[PDB]
């Protein structure tokens, strides 16, 4: 009926905000500002792995619509590929940059000779290419598979099925779930306590409201991004682990796990580009 | 400024000898350097070039491959490292100082040199005459000829003028056709167009005897003319 | 007693001019015709300073200028190809004044050290390697300008300006009167004069020969921080902290056209002519320089595109380009 | 469209872009100190503790810091003209004296040394170029202070202390009366130390006080302030 | 002891002669005049003898 009408708009006003929303992060990161800092080269990073990882949001929709994939056995094989590897790099982007905060409010005397954009660079650079070498075991995996007759391309295996399943869901959840939960928690706590700590950010009203701002923005950021990695997670294990009965509720709680992943990649920009205080001296100067 | 060689001798044909030349005297590490050959009768051609900081390296076409040449900044040395040496390897090299930004004037000093002898699509620059007797007190042209007009577009005719006295390692007199050398005369002067190279002497005295050679930096190869010695 | 004298010398002096200004520039050049709209761009752009730029230099060649900056740099500037012939580290970091020698043999920096320091950029061993400490100053160094290859005359923060002798190391004329920091000087074409303006609003005429103060020009409101003579040396410009350029004379002693708008509050850090004189160029404090037509006191042209305030500004020999540097550690190339 | 000389004079050029790239970023790992205040104020005791015409430099490295102090002492100029030289400060190293309160000043014999003092610490907070740069205050010589407030009272500099002559509470109203000046708390913090003989604190408290400065312009960086 | 230093050099600086400045006017723009066809900014020349070029 109209029920899986609500998750192809659903599809569609994600990819909205999430296509248009990094885009502008791109248009104000040249014309406006410059890449000069490496928290600007992190943000710029950051927004091509979102815009990339949200370009697929036709190609699932319309998937989902009609039920069947009519596209191409390479042409799904780079989406699925396409839509792993850009998970990755904007995972590993928000955990580097992270460090980079960690090291620039608790080691101040080194990040005087480690923040610097020629590092920042290399630093994405080899994050991208850490990030690729995850990203194309996937295409050189995936394949076209008729099953009912139906299309559908999910990625197939080697002769051992369960093994590489379990084995890839385990590397792709404890790896890239628990690694950047548990730096980016320990570096942002380890940074409030310093902010603490400091005599700038203490004392007066003023300087409390200023501490009081960055640990709400620092909460905020850890509650967003674990609110939306966590659903979608633990119902890609819960899945793995055991079989669960098809239904409408079920479909639907699925395609809303993987919109709230997909919002998570909308809203990165909005959490970690409109809230630093370059892009808003750039907002206020013009 | 002083660049003194060393490794010289008769070497066996095929075999192998490291030149080495010892700049001293001057900042070494700003300076680009050459090694610039002479036949034991004939007049000069260009072996190797080294850029300041190892950027750049040109090699002569008859013996790219077959010569390595290489600095040592921290000691201020020169080297050429050379292997299977061939019949036309009897001659003596020259380390020569240069140096290139605006207003610069490369090819301006030059070693004493060292003599190595075995045992048994280019600008050709032609020396249009080859001697010229000539008493003391008059002016001389010496006309080189080119094979490819030398004026850049930028406004500059690369050619530069040296004179070997007999005895001792040429000198610059005149560079890119018109700039007189530190040290060179008055009365010395270049001067022309394209492909018609005219070096007029006034007043020539007894220290204007020797060979004057004609040379281009257009591009690469180096190659230089055949040489007009002057004699009284 | 004597401080009446004074006062009544000075207004004998002031009435004096004031008989022989009968018409002002503005009124007997009105049928001139404006030069209109005129528009420069960046041709080069001459990056690579790591610190905020505070003088430049063009040269005699019109190809070679010098610049120096905060970074302990001085750098020779190829301006058509954008390269970098030259850089020379500098003992000092302070500096406000960097001069380029006629002869195009020596390059001049100084600055809160107080002290003239000539390097040779011709040395036969490759390096640019100092030659004269001129010591002798008390006061930041303000502005430097070679007179020729052995003399070269300073202003400084003692109040007092000094023509040098570089071949003995020591001065040979102290202009002493300016009660005020100095700031600015500039040197004349026939190279026997030059003026400079001072903290006390005042720019004082000098013969370098003798050191005679032949004139004094009190038409400015806060202090001078540039100045320039005309091409043919009967006048020069005065740009100051009140948002003023002042055209002056050297015959009439009088003050000829302001330069000045409501929209501008900010000072002038560096003047500059053009060959014709009719374009005087000033490096204002608001991000951008300004274009004055020198004959009608109108502006024709911004030269934008500096994120920071505009500290030197040289118009070269032939009066092909203007480089306009400022505190973005860039120097611009308008055509 | 180049020939071999002006491809070797852009070489060239980028070889001197290269060194200036590195001389650059050795500087910027630098932490610039203005020293403002008279000389007589422990001017000498503070370069010696720290260490072991125109302006004298001081290198000194502490814990894999490195800094410079420029002294103007000997700038006896108008200030106006050249005190934009110094924008990128970490700190403003300011020494006042202590005993100074009841020492006339030998101007005109009729104004008081911490008072002229104060209009320095007013001049140095409230010019255009020192806004968002914190100022590392020192109070000097505390133990001639002690004697001379034994000797006499605090009130021949002015009656309005209203407290008892004792130090403590003394050095402490005369430290809120040279803070509350600073017209702006939220952006600036004076960093006040009374200097010690023991040469590990002087400097330990600087030391502090630039660290807390760079993490501040390290949030700047980021974006989190 | 500098006010008669002071007097001596304000009439020194006084005694001299000032022509017109309306004639001081007339030859500044009869200079301006001269050497118009001399400045690269005031007439901009054409790109081809420019020596700043795009490239
Ligand atoms: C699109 C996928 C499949 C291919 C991989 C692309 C990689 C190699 C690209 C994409 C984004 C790129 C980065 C984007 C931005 C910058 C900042 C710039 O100042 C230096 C280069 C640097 C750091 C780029 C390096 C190369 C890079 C990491
Ligand atoms: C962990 C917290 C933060 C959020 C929980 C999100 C996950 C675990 C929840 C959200 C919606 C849920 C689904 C809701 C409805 C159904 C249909 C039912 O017949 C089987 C279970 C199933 C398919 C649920 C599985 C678990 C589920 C996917
Ligand atoms: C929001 C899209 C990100 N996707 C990454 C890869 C994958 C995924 C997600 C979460 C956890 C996984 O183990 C996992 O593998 C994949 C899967 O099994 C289907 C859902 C995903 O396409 C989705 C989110």
């Amino acid at each position: 009926m109209i029920t899986a009408i609500t998750i192809m708009a659903l599809y569609s006003i994600v990819c909205v905000v999430g296509l248009f929303g990094n885009f502008l992060v791109m248009y104000v990161i040249v014309r406006y500002t410059k890449m000069k800092t490496a928290t600007n080269i992190y943000i710029f990073n950051l927004a091509l792995a979102d815009a990339l990882a949200t370009s697929t949001l036709p190609f699932q929709s319309v998937n989902y619509l009609m039920g069947t994939w009519p596209f191409g056995t390479i042409l799904c094989k780079i989406v699925i590929s396409i839509d792993y590897y850009n998970m990755f790099t904007s995972i590993f982007t928000l955990c580097t940059m992270s460090v980079d905060r960690y090291i620039a409010v608790c080691h101040p005397v080194k990040a005087l000779d480690f923040r610097t954009p020629r590092n920042a660079k290399i630093i994405n650079v080899c994050n991208w290419i850490l990030s690729s070498a995850i990203g194309l075991p996937v295409m050189f995996m995936a394949t076209t598979k008729y099953r009912q007759g139906s299309i559908d391309c999910t990625l197939t295996f080697s002769h051992p099925t369960w093994y590489w399943e379990n084995l890839l869901k385990i590397c792709v959840f404890i790896f890239a779930f628990i690694m950047p939960v548990l730096i980016i928690t320990v570096c942002y706590g380890l940074m409030i306590l310093r902010l603490k700590s400091v005599r700038m950010l203490s004392g007066s009203k003023e300087k409390d409201r200023n501490l009081r701002r960055i640990t709400r923005m620092v909460l905020v950021v850890v509650a967003v991004f674990i609110v939306c990695w966590t659903p979608i997670h633990i119902y890609v294990i819960i899945k793995a682990l055991v079989t669960i009965p098809e239904t409408t509720f079920q479909t639907v709680s699925w395609h809303f796990c993987i919109a709230l992943g997909y919002t998570n990649s909308c809203l990165n920009p909005v959490l970690y580009a409109f809230l630093d205080e370059n892009f808003k001296r750039c907002f206020r100067e013009f | 400024v002083q660049l003194v060689e060393s490794g010289g001798g008769l070497v066996q044909p095929g075999g192998s000898r490291k030149l080495s030349c010892s700049a001293s005297g001057f900042a070494f590490s700003s300076f680009g350097m050459h090694w610039v050959r002479q036949a034991p009768e004939k007049g000069l051609e260009w072996v190797a070039y080294i850029s300041s900081g190892s950027g750049t390296i040109y090699y002569a076409d008859t013996v790219k491959g077959r010569f390595t040449i290489s600095r040592d900044d921290p000691k201020n040395t020169l080297f050429l490292q050379m292997t299977s040496l061939r019949s036309e390897d009897t001659a003596m090299y020259y380390c020569v100082r240069s140096i290139y930004y605006y207003g610069s004037s490369p090819f301006d000093f030059w070693g004493q040199g060292t003599t190595l002898t075995v045992s048994s699509s280019d600008i050709v620059m032609t020396q249009a005459t080859s001697s010229v007797p000539v008493t003391p007190g008059e002016s001389v042209s010496i006309s080189c000829r080119s094979s490819k007009s030398l004026l850049h577009s930028n406004g500059n005719t690369y050619l530069y003028w040296f004179l070997q006295r007999p005895g001792q390692s040429p000198q610059l007199l005149i560079y890119r056709m018109s700039n007189l050398a530190s040290g060179v005369p008055d009365r010395f002067s270049g001067s022309g167009s394209g492909t018609a190279f005219t070096l007029t002497i006034s007043r020539l005295e007894a220290e204007d005897v020797g060979v004057y050679y004609c040379m281009q930096h257009l591009e690469y190869p180096l190659t230089f003319g055949a040489g007009t010695k002057l004699e009284l | 007693q004597l401080r009446q004298e004074a006062e009544q010398l000075k207004n004998q002096i002031r009435d004096a001019r004031k008989a022989c200004a009968d018409a002002t520039l503005s009124q007997i050049t009105n049928n001139i015709d404006p030069v209109g709209r005129i528009q420069m761009r960046t041709r080069r752009t001459l990056r690579g300073h790591l610190a905020k730029i505070y003088a430049m230099h063009w040269g005699t060649d019109s190809r070679l200028l010098v610049s120096a900056s905060q970074d302990g740099k001085l750098i020779i500037w190829d301006s058509y190809t954008t390269n970098k012939v030259h850089a020379i580290p500098l003992r000092s970091s302070w500096v406000m004044t960097c001069a380029y020698a006629p002869s195009g043999n020596y390059v001049a920096c100084g600055g809160l050290d107080n002290i003239c320091s000539i390097y040779n950029l011709k040395t036969r061993e490759g390096n640019v390697r100092v030659s004269r400490e001129l010591a002798g100053h008390t006061g930041y160094l303000s502005c430097c300008r070679f007179l020729d290859d052995n003399q070269i005359v300073t202003s400084s923060g003692d109040t007092t300006c000094a023509l040098w002798d570089i071949e003995t190391g020591q001065q040979t004329t102290t202009f002493t009167g300016h009660t005020g920091d100095v700031m600015s000087l500039s040197l004349a074409p026939d190279t026997r004069l030059f003026v400079s303006g001072a903290c006390d609003a005042s720019a004082k005429l000098w013969d370098v020969r003798e050191g005679m103060c032949r004139q004094t020009f009190t038409g400015h409101e806060s202090d001078i921080n540039a100045i320039c003579f005309f091409p043919n040396g009967n006048a020069f410009a005065t740009g100051s902290d009140d948002a003023t350029c002042r055209l002056f004379d050297l015959r009439a002693d009088q003050e000829l056209m302001t330069y000045s708008h409501d929209n501008i509050i900010c000072g002038i850090t560096s003047v500059s002519f053009s060959k014709s004189g009719r374009l005087l160029l000033a490096g204002y404090d608001d991000f951008n320089c300004n274009v004055w037509d020198a004959l009608k006191a109108d502006r024709a042209g911004v030269l934008a595109g500096h994120d920071n305030r505009v500290s030197c500004l040289g118009v070269t020999d032939d009066g092909m380009a203007v480089a306009t540097g400022s505190w973005d550690s860039f120097l611009k190339i308008w055509n | 469209t180049l020939s071999a000389e002006d491809k070797a004079a852009v070489e060239r050029s980028k070889m001197i872009d290269r060194n200036l790239r590195e001389d650059g970023e050795k500087a910027a790992r630098e932490v610039k100190l203005l020293l403002l205040g008279a000389g007589e104020s422990g001017k000498s005791t503070i370069v010696k503790q720290m260490k072991i015409t125109g302006i004298v430099e001081t290198h000194f490295t502490f814990k894999d810091l490195h800094f410079k102090m420029f002294d103007v002492g000997g700038q006896r100029s108008e200030r106006k003209k050249w005190i934009h030289c110094f924008e990128g400060v970490t700190a403003i190293i300011f020494c006042v004296a202590l005993s100074d309160y009841d020492l006339v000043l030998a101007e005109d014999e009729e104004m008081n040394r911490m008072h002229e003092s104060m209009k320095l610490f007013d001049s140095i907070c409230n010019n255009k170029w020192f806004t968002d740069t914190s100022i590392i205050l020192f109070l000097n010589k505390k133990d001639l202070f002690e004697e001379k407030i034994k000797k006499s009272p605090l009130t021949i500099c002015y009656p309005e202390y209203a407290g008892s002559n004792t130090y403590e509470e003394a050095a402490a109203y005369i430290q809120c009366q040279f803070e509350d000046l600073n017209k702006r708390k939220d952006t600036k913090e004076i960093y006040t130390h009374f200097t010690c003989a023991t040469d590990t604190k002087n400097v330990q408290f600087v030391f502090d006080a630039v660290t807390d400065v760079i993490i501040k312009n390290n949030l700047k960086d980021c974006g989190l302030f | 002891a500098q006010a008669r230093k002071l007097v001596e050099q304000l009439k020194m600086e006084a005694n001299i002669d000032r022509i017109k400045v309306s004639k001081a006017a007339a030859d500044l723009m009869a200079y301006c005049e001269a050497h118009a066809k001399e400045d690269p900014l005031l007439t901009p020349v054409p790109a081809s003898e420019n020596p700043f070029r795009e490239k």
